[PDB]
RNA sequence: GAGAAAGCUCACAAGGCCAUGCCCCCAUGUCUAACAACAUGGCUUUCUCACCA
């Protein structure tokens, strides 16, 4: 858990850190009140400013990301048992984190977890050209967790169900250092996109999970939690996802060969909201927005919605 | 095997039970036997008479409940009184309290008694009459597809030197779609966007947003997952041999669907809930990506997942105000189509097709040349009724009265259809594709060409 | 996410994360003339053993 490098400066308040699920409650953009019949439990909605700034976080990333020349892709949301094998999670365990679509409706078709194992399903079986490594492709879509820890933190926003994170994906050469500078390249972009979001954030390298040789993890101070909280998770593998799901590039001289994977996450919505809100929490409960996202909310300074509250007239109130 | 999920929402006391249309049209049967015979329902004019006198008989014991209950309340009511004053023993002997107890435990026996036969004979009268639908425009032609009148059409279709391909072959050959041998993988009928396709279908979303939100629609985003209530509530079909909507399994999580499109999800954040008169009217714009089950052989006319931007907006009581909103939602959908530029004829929807949750429908097609045929891409329907009744959504008076509202729905564009039929309208014979002006921003390039990287090579068995 | 327990949760006084007041669940049912009291279940909280790709 050693700390790689420290940025920026913990942000000094007279008053009191304010949670964020309490921020966005009284500014009404998120609401998680008697959601469990409407949308099941622990789900969330997003609304006025809430929705900007997903999407403006979104398509801030998505342009940076594209600015330095990601290839932009999609991917299917549902996949085949296989892929998610070959990925190194497996679904046959009672608990399990990949959500199991009926078997008697359809056969074998499961929710995508991330993003990765939909962009490595696409180079299954497939050679690339030695001139085209290394290749990094840019991927947004909704992630779907299965089981979200409720012991700690249940009343959170911090865990979802579901949640949209962006994804990074790239395939690079045989040499281990062209994947190592690959990663290291995918770490700064990250810790560029934080640095302008001027989040403060330390990121630590992981010891040793097993099927990846490597790993990156980015966390950033929320003033709510008190705590230092995870945002992002780059990390390497080395000959794992070719060799699982027998993806193997064509060198110049012909021979059949299993190309390195490297995986990262550039942001994910719900815990750059929970950054965002806390830190620049104000004293009324308005939140500054940074210039950086300025443009894309389009409002300097958030206020208190002007649209009145919805009001429950459900039965279970108390009476 | 079958039951719904909003009698039993209603059961459990999770929601107001809702209040049915049966009252509206029950003064005179033949009106509803013919309109419900247009529509063309599941339900049948052949068994509307069962369910009005179901209907009558549970008024009638209503009726005879409230009468009982009535008298056992003034009993308790006078006995309790009575007690209080002169608490001896004496009062206790008298002869009242001793007829007074008789009486509520009689009374008791009866309500008792009586409860379940009025629960069975409700559970049955609303499991039947749920299928019953919407009231029909006056205005809305009657026949099948082919029928539909055409309110008019913008563009025409572009005059091509060449016979123009299909819109796969020319993903294939610019790579932007890739459909070879995803049977693995994906499953049928699954699709993928590379390079200048990707940044198209983002742009178009992008657009679409940033056009819905100048003109002051507030944005939400709903989750994907929603429970059965909502889908019963809006109208679509949850569970049935052929349904087509994807539900997780059920030892691993109870009670999860895959919302159908995004104004499912946005019904259920406005479900049992009440908004502000001075709100009204509520225009709120949510994107989601939606997975349909759907059961060409080839293509992307037929795919399980895509996104689509849908806008949902919850009038005010008059249905003038719904149908004005809805008016000025096809306004929305003309100006996004005229400023991409494709050719798009807007016709009435039909009664067959209208659906059981859609009183007034507008069906948008967009002439696809590689295609040869019209597809519809946007879809408006006025939930006028039949929503805020099923999910108890209404709107307070500043006098403090709960008034149900009218919601209108629609959907501004489809990345599978709008994608088809931007490559289609601008393919060339070089192959290169040309991009609109309002998309030309956002990708940043004139036109599309070859993709300079190697395409992938199979090396599957 | 799994198991188990409880009935309430939000807010205002006041002390250096919680001492006390202020307010003290929504439904379907067993005995009760009926409030309450015990069951089944929902929801809001609290206590446990575990995965975070
Ligand atoms: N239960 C969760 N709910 C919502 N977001 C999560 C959750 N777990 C992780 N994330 C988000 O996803 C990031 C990566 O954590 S991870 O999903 O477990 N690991 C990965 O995604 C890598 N395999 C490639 O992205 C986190 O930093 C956070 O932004
Ligand atoms: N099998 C399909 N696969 C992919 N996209 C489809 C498919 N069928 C229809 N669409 C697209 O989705 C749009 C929605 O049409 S609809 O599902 O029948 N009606 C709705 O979704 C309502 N929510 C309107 O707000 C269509 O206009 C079309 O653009």
């Amino acid at each position: 858990a050693r700390v790689l490098h420290m940025v920026g400066d913990k942000p000094v308040f007279s008053f009191q850190p304010r949670g964020h699920l309490e921020i966005g409650e009284k500014l009404d953009i998120i609401r998680q009140k008697r959601l469990s019949h409407v949308s099941g439990h622990r789900s969330y909605y997003l609304r006025g400013a809430g929705a900007l700034l997903q999407h403006g976080l979104v398509n801030f990333t998505f342009n940076k990301l594209l600015r330095r020349g990601f290839t932009p892709m999609t991917v299917p949301d549902l996949l085949r048992g296989a892929v998610f094998e070959g990925c190194g999670m497996t679904p046959n365990a009672n608990p399990s984190q990949i959500y199991n679509i009926d078997p008697a409706r359809f056969k074998d078709l499961n929710l995508a977890g991330t993003a990765e194992v939909g962009l490595a399903g696409y180079f299954m079986d497939h050679t690339v050209a030695f001139r085209d490594l290394p290749v990094r492709m840019v991927c947004s879509s909704t992630c779907y967790r299965a089981e979200t820890n409720t012991g700690q933190e249940p009343r959170g926003l911090y865990r979802v169900h579901h949640f949209t994170k962006v994804e990074m994906f790239g395939v690079t050469g045989p040499g281990l250092e062209q994947s190592s500078q690959l990663l290291e390249e995918f770490l700064s972009l990250q810790m560029e996109i934080l640095t302008e979001l001027g989040l403060h954030f330390r990121v630590l390298d992981m010891p040793t999970g097993l099927p990846a040789y490597r790993k990156f993890d980015i966390e950033a101070w929320m003033p709510g939690r008190g705590r230092f909280g995870e945002v992002t998770s780059a990390s390497n593998c080395t000959d794992f996802q070719s060799r699982r799901l027998h993806i193997m590039f064509q060198t110049e001289a012909g021979e059949l060969q299993f190309a390195h994977t490297v995986n990262a996450t550039a942001c994910a919505v719900p815990r750059l909201l929970i950054a965002l809100l806390e830190s620049n929490q104000q004293k009324d409960g308005s939140v500054l927005v940074p210039p950086a996202l300025q443009s894309y909310l389009g409002t300097d300074r958030i206020t208190a919605p002007t649209h009145v509250p919805l009001q429950y007239i459900g039965p279970n109130q108390p009476r | 095997r079958n039951r719904n999920l909003l009698y039993e929402y209603a059961r459990e006391g999770y929601s107001a039970l809702p209040q049915l249309d049966i009252e509206r049209f029950c003064a005179c049967p033949e009106e509803a036997a013919h309109a419900l015979e247009l529509r063309k329902g599941e339900l049948r004019s052949a068994d509307l008479p069962a369910i009005i006198s179901t209907w009558q008989e549970l008024r009638q014991l209503q009726e005879q409940i409230r009468s009982l209950e009535e008298e056992k309340a003034a009993v308790t009511e006078a006995v309790r009184a009575l007690l209080a004053n002169q608490d001896s023993g004496e009062v206790q002997q008298d002869p009242k309290y001793q007829g007074l107890r008789a009486r509520g435990r009689e009374i008791r026996k009866e309500l008792v008694h009586l409860y379940p036969r009025e629960a069975q004979l409700e559970e049955q009268f609303y499991l039947q009459a749920l299928k019953l639908p919407n009231q029909t425009h006056p205005d809305v032609p009657v026949g099948d597809e082919s029928q539909a009148r055409v309110l008019h059409m913008v563009g025409d279709k572009p005059v091509f030197s060449f016979q123009p391909r299909g819109h796969l072959e020319i993903g294939e050959k610019l790579d932007i779609i890739r459909q070879k041998r995803l049977s693995h993988v994906s499953g049928h009928r699954s699709y993928y966007l590379r390079g200048a396709g990707a940044l198209l279908q983002h742009g178009l979303v992008n657009f679409t947003f940033n056009k819905l939100l100048r003109r002051g629609f507030t944005p939400m985003t709903v989750p994907d997952l929603l429970r059965g209530a909502v889908f019963e509530g809006c109208g679509m079909t949850p569970n049935a041999n052929p349904s087509q909507i994807y539900n997780i399994d059920p030892a691993r999580f109870k009670d999860l669907n895959l919302a159908g499109t995004a104004e499912v999800g946005l019904a259920g954040y406005f479900m049992d809930h009440t908004v502000a008169f001075r709100d009204l009217p509520v225009r709120m714009v949510c994107s989601s990506t939606c997975y349909r089950a759907e059961t060409e052989p080839r293509g992307l006319y037929r795919v399980h997942h895509f996104t689509k931007v849908e806008m949902f907006g919850v009038t005010g009581p008059g249905l003038e105000q719904s149908s004005q909103l809805l008016e000025e939602f096809l306004s929305l959908q003309m100006e996004i189509l005229t400023e991409l530029g494709l050719h798009f004829r807007v016709l009435d929807m039909p009664t067959q097709e209208l659906g059981l949750p859609a009183y007034r429908k507008f069906d948008i097609e967009a002439w696809m040349p590689g295609r040869g045929r019209f597809g519809e891409v946007t879809s408006a329907s006025n939930c006028t009724d039949f929503q805020s009744r099923r999910l108890h959504i209404m709107f307070q008076t500043e006098a403090g009265e709960l008034q149900f509202a009218h919601t209108v729905n629609a959907t501004a564009c489809a990345v599978p259809r709008l994608l088809i039929a931007l490559l289609e309208s601008n393919q060339q014979k070089d192959g290169s594709v040309l991009v609109p002006p309002a998309l030309q921003s956002y990708l940043g390039t004139d036109r599309i060409t070859a993709p300079t990287h190697v395409p992938l090579q199979y090396i599957g068995p």
